[PDB]
């Protein structure tokens, strides 16, 4: 169909959108993986308090590590880097952008509208204006219909798969792991956690690694290695979700 | 300037400015640039134009033979009212006019004629499969490199350019454009088809079939050929005319034969709906 025809051009499209996996040992002088994963926090709660596309968050981290993997940056700089990724996130996928304001507004004015704006145009040369990268949530829906199962049923899918993408996007494996890869993990933990407390109902869910990695045209084991990374992060945050006492 | 490459001549001035050609250095190959200014804001690079343009980067992937490619994009220029932003798209040596006008075939061919109407057929259905599209395809436009090749060039850059071409608009040559962008501004993908038509006949001929100047110029100029409609099929910018009729085919051509005519007339029609596809129109009797 058409299905396939775009979808090879995706996946090759998405080849030329990877950061680099050793940008930290290679690139990056200042910037260490515990400072992302502050700046990931930072920028998912501003895309919630923002009621921002579900997209924009992960599509700016994706330019973020994009970024790291070509250029190296002071961390006095990085939220401005993170700011700016969200920036161009939302200008491609939102109907009302996140204005310039908006954003220094959320670093409590640490950085200025015009400082954002040179980080835009250096942002967007470094990628090459190769911005309309295909996004884990199109991967999701895809997958979705390819899929025998209610419309109520895929609706609780999209919602946790969506939950596991957001999470995998504030941890180090989303840069090793491509968007289409990061989106089957991610529906394989969802639609057989749903099943599981629900036999009989989520049956989509049976060998759907293997289903998946097909469409994906990925080695199925580094898929279920995926997913168990996935739900190892999500056990995670049993921890921070309790000790925000002390 | 600036950008890591290296200009080396220059290969046309069309509606999109001056077209360079450059090399890549540590690329060692050829390069086709082209540029634009673009609308600074309190909000930055234009939402649209950075869209348009990501979209052409994103449509290399395809790799769809019959489309050059826009494999680098830099904005060079930054101002306080505009930005400036040079196009990288792959190079292709001549264009299809250096290869109509280089003819020694006086007077054919027809095999050479329908496989090439076939490809570009193909990129324009590949285009507009993709929600891309042209608006101005000239015989400049349209590229071949030694193998027959034929790249669509300068596809789905209209709106990158809206605001250029209203600073200080420039030449032109409506000879082209479809009867409802003249009447009107329908910008839509059927304008492209009817641009196909007019490049279909000027084949076997050799020059434009409607070589006009006014867009009122242009239109009775095809009224001419394909006699004036009687309503409701007309749009909303006149007003009436020289009541014309359905003048045939070939008149203004031949060489061409039978369906190719019955083609070129679907291709021809003024009403954009009724007007043909590239895609229905890529698999008609004649092709």
């Amino acid at each position: 169909l058409l299905n396939d025809r775009v979808l090879r051009a995706m996946l090759k499209a998405e080849e030329t959108c990877a950061p680099s996996v050793s940008y930290f040992k290679c690139v990056q002088k200042e910037v260490l993986p515990s400072m992302r994963k502050i700046v990931a926090t930072w920028m998912l709660e501003v895309c919630e308090e923002q009621k921002c596309e579900e997209e924009v968050f992960p599509l700016a981290m994706n330019y973020l590590d994009r970024f790291l993997s070509l250029e190296p940056v002071k961390k006095s700089r990085l939220q401005l880097l993170g700011a700016t990724c969200m920036f161009v996130a939302s200008k491609m996928k939102e109907t009302i952008p996140l204005t310039a304001e908006k954003l220094c507004i959320y670093t409590d004015n640490s950085i200025r509208p015009e400082e954002l704006l040179q980080m835009e145009l250096l942002l967007v040369n470094k990628l090459k204006w190769n911005l309309a990268a295909m996004t884990p949530h199109d991967f999701i829906e895809h997958f979705l219909s390819k899929m025998p199962e209610a419309e109520e049923n895929k609706q609780i899918i999209r919602k946790h798969a969506q939950t596991f993408v957001a999470l995998c996007a504030t941890d180090v494996k989303f840069i090793s792991n491509p968007p289409s890869m990061v989106a089957a993990g991610s529906v394989v933990a969802a639609v057989q956690g749903l099943n599981l407390r629900s036999p009989n109902n989520f049956l989509s869910y049976y060998r759907l690694t293997r289903f998946l990695s097909r469409v994906i045209k990925c080695d199925p084991d580094c898929l279920r290695a995926c997913q168990e990374q996935i739900e190892a992060l999500l056990e995670s945050s049993l921890r921070q979700a309790q000790q925000n006492m002390d | 300037a600036t950008s890591r490459y290296e200009p080396v001549a220059e290969i046309g001035v069309g509606a999109y400015g001056t077209v360079y050609k450059a090399r890549d250095p540590h690329s060692g190959h050829f390069v086709a640039l082209k540029s634009v200014r673009v609308p600074n804001g309190e909000e930055g690079l234009p939402i649209s134009t950075v869209r348009e343009v990501a979209l052409l980067r994103r449509l290399e992937a395809f790799e769809h033979p019959n489309v050059v490619r826009l494999m680098d994009v830099c904005a060079t220029s930054r101002t306080d009212r505009e930005i400036k932003v040079t196009l990288v798209f792959e190079h292709v040596d001549q264009d299809l006019r250096t290869y109509l006008d280089k003819a020694p075939p006086p007077g054919l061919p027809a095999e050479t004629i329908k496989d090439l109407m076939r490809q570009f057929l193909r990129g324009l259905d590949f285009l507009h499969a993709n929600c891309i599209v042209h608006r101005d395809l000239k015989p400049e436009n349209i590229l071949v490199t030694s193998g027959g090749t034929v790249k669509l060039a300068d596809f789905g850059l209209a709106r990158i350019y809206s605001y250029q071409m209203a600073l200080a608009p420039v030449v032109v040559t409506l000879w082209y454009r479809a009867p409802e962008v003249l009447l009107q501004s329908t910008y839509a993908t059927p304008v492209d088809m009817w641009s196909v038509g007019c490049i279909f006949a000027e084949m076997f001929r050799r020059k434009p079939l409607f070589c006009g100047n006014s867009e009122a110029d242009q239109l009775g100029k095809i009224f001419d050929l394909i006699g004036l409609p009687p309503e409701d099929d007309w749009p909303r910018p006149r007003g009436a005319f020289p009541p014309r009729g359905p003048r045939p085919v070939q008149s203004v051509v031949p060489e061409m034969e039978e369906s190719g005519a019955q083609l070129l007339l679907e291709m021809l029609t003024f009403n954009p709906h009724k007007r043909i596809s590239a895609f229905r129109a890529l698999q008609h009797s004649y092709l």
